[PDB]
C-alpha cells in the first residue's frame, strides 16, 4: 500500500457523501446500492461510517461526467480512463467523479460500478495507488469475479495506518497476495506458455521469462475474464500453440487469450471416470504426444495426438514415480527432467536414469 | 498577508485505468 504525501487524512469519522447525477446505464437505487456497498466496504474495517445526504454540501461529492466535465482533467470517452478521485481535504477533496462514457452495470459487463467506486472512495479516503497487483488500490481495472467481495489485505493494512480498526469486522480474514519467496510456498499449476514460465498460485501466476530472475505478478482474470480464480493443473501444446486449464471437472483450451470453441469440456470426454472430480497436476510431452495427468495417488498418460487414453492406465504415482511421496501439487518437465512439486518440496525427476537428480524448495523456481 | 491559499488545488488526484486492448489476438 501507498498513502499520499503529508498523510492526508481525514479528521472526522463520520462522513457524508451526496450523489449528484446518475449514470444511465443503472437505475437510481441499482447505483445507490454500489455506493452504499463501496463504503461498507472501508467501514466494515475502520471506525469510519458514512451518511448519505440528499442536498447542499457533502464531504465526498459524487458526480458523472463526460470529456471535459468541469475539473481541469477531463475523461476519455470509451475505457481508458474509468473515474477518479481527490485525496482527503476541504473542497474537491474527497470527490470522485466517473466516466459518464462508460456502460456502468452490477455484472461482469461494462464496468462494475461498485468495484470502480469501492477503488475510487480509498483514494478519498487517503490511500495512494498500491504496486500490489493483489490489491483493491491497485491502480489497473480488472473484474474481480462474480463470487462476493473481499477487500484485498493490502488494502485492510493500508486502510488501517490511517483509521482502523474498527469493532467487529465482519470476515476478518482478507486475501493476502503470495509470497513468492516463503519457502512454505507450494504451487497450484505450472506451464510454460510462449517460452516463459507459467505459475499458478491461487487468483494469481507468476510468469517468469527465461532471461528475468523477478516474475511478474498477473490477477489470472486480468488476462482470461472468464476462467475461475484458483486453478486445478496446466499444460502446454507448444508446437499447436495452445494450453490447456483444469478446474474440478471441466477443463479449457486457450490461444492466447481466448477460449477455443465449445470449452469448457468435462473431463470425462478425456477418458476419466466419475470417481474423479479434479486433475491435480499435468504435463504434455511434445515428443511423443502425450500428456500425463495427476489426480490422487494415480496417473494417466493420455494421447493428445489421437485424443484417446492410453491403455494400462491408471497407474500408480508411487510405481511409475517412486520417491515423491503419492500426490502431485504441480509438474512441468524440461529437456528430459521432470519437477514434481508436493507442498513445499520440488523433485526434480530425471527421465534419463528414471530417479530424483535433486531436491529443492518447491520456491526455488522463483528465483527465491 | 499574504493572502492566498497554499493548498489551493491537490495533484494528487489519481485515476483508476483500463487499458482499450483486445480480444480475438491468435
Ligand atoms: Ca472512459
Ligand atoms: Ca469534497
Ligand atoms: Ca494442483
Ligand atoms: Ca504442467
Ligand atoms: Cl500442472
Ligand atoms: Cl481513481
Ligand atoms: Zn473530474
Ligand atoms: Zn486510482
Amino acid at each position: 500500500y501507498n498513502v499520499f504525501p503529508r498523510t492526508l487524512k481525514w479528521s472526522k469519522m463520520n462522513l457524508t457523501y451526496r450523489i449528484v447525477n446518475y449514470t444511465p446505464d443503472m437505475t437510481h437505487s441499482e447505483v445507490e446500492k454500489a455506493f452504499k456497498k463501496a463504503f461498507k466496504v472501508w467501514s466494515d474495517v475502520t471506525p469510519l461510517n458514512f451518511t448519505r445526504l440528499h442536498d447542499g454540501i457533502a464531504d465526498i461529492m459524487i458526480s458523472f461526467g463526460i470529456k471535459e466535465h468541469g475539473d481541469f482533467y477531463p475523461f476519455d470517452g470509451p475505457s481508458g480512463l474509468l473515474a477518479h478521485a481527490f485525496p482527503p481535504g476541504p473542497n474537491y477533496g474527497g470527490d470522485a467523479h466517473f466516466d459518464d462514457d462508460e456502460t456502468w452495470t452490477s455484472s461482469s459487463k461494462g464496468y462494475n460500478l461498485f468495484l470502480v467506486a469501492a477503488h475510487a472512495f480509498g483514494h478519498s479516503l487517503g490511500l495512494d495507488h498500491s504496486k500490489d497487483p493483489g490489491a483493491l488500490m491497485f491502480p489497473i481495472y480488472t473484474y474481480t469475479g462474480k463470487s462476493h467481495f473481499m477487500l484485498p489485505d493490502d488494502d485492510v493494512q493500508g486502510i488501517q495506518s490511517l483509521y482502523g480498526p474498527g469493532d467487529e469486522d465482519p470476515n476478518p480474514k482478507h486475501p493476502k497476495t503470495p509470497d513468492k519467496c516463503d519457502p512454505s510456498l507450494s504451487l497450484d499449476a505450472i506451464t510454460s506458455l510462449r517460452g516463459e514460465t507459467m505459475i499458478f498460485k491461487d487468483r494469481f501466476f507468476w510468469r517468469l521469462h527465461p532471461q528475468q530472475v523477478d516474475a511478474e505478478l498477473f490477477l489470472t482474470k486480468s488476462f482470461w475474464p472468464e476462467l475461475p480464480n484458483r486453478i486445478d493443473a496446466a499444460y502446454e501444446h507448444p508446437s499447436h500453440d495452445l494450453i490447456f486449464i483444469f478446474r474440478g471437472r471441466k477443463f479449457w483450451a486457450l490461444n492466447g487469450y481466448d477460449i477455443l470453441e465449445g470449452y469448457p469440456k468435462k473431463i470425462s470426454e478425456l477418458g476419466l471416470p466419475k470417481e474423479v472430480k479434479k486433475i491435480s497436476a499435468a504435463v504434455h510431452f511434445e515428443d511423443t504426444g502425450k500428456t500425463l495427468l495427476f489426480s490422487g495417488n494415480q496417473v494417466w498418460r493420455y494421447d493428445d495426438t489421437n485424443h484417446i487414453m492410453d491403455k494400462d492406465y491408471p497407474r500408480l504415482i508411487e510405481e511409475d514415480f517412486p520417491g515423491i511421496g503419492d500426490k502431485v501439487d504441480a509438474v512441468y518437465e524440461k529437456n528430459g527432467y521432470i519437477y514434481f512439486f508436493n507442498g513445499p518440496i520440488q523433485f526434480e525427476y530425471s527421465i534419463w536414469s528414471n530417479r530424483i537428480v535433486r531436491v529443492m524448495p518447491a520456491n526455488s523456481i522463483l528465483w527465491c | 498577508g499574504g493572502d492566498e491559499d497554499d493548498l489551493s488545488e491537490e495533484d494528487l488526484q489519481f485515476a483508476e485505468r483500463y487499458l482499450r486492448s483486445y480480444y480475438h489476438p491468435t
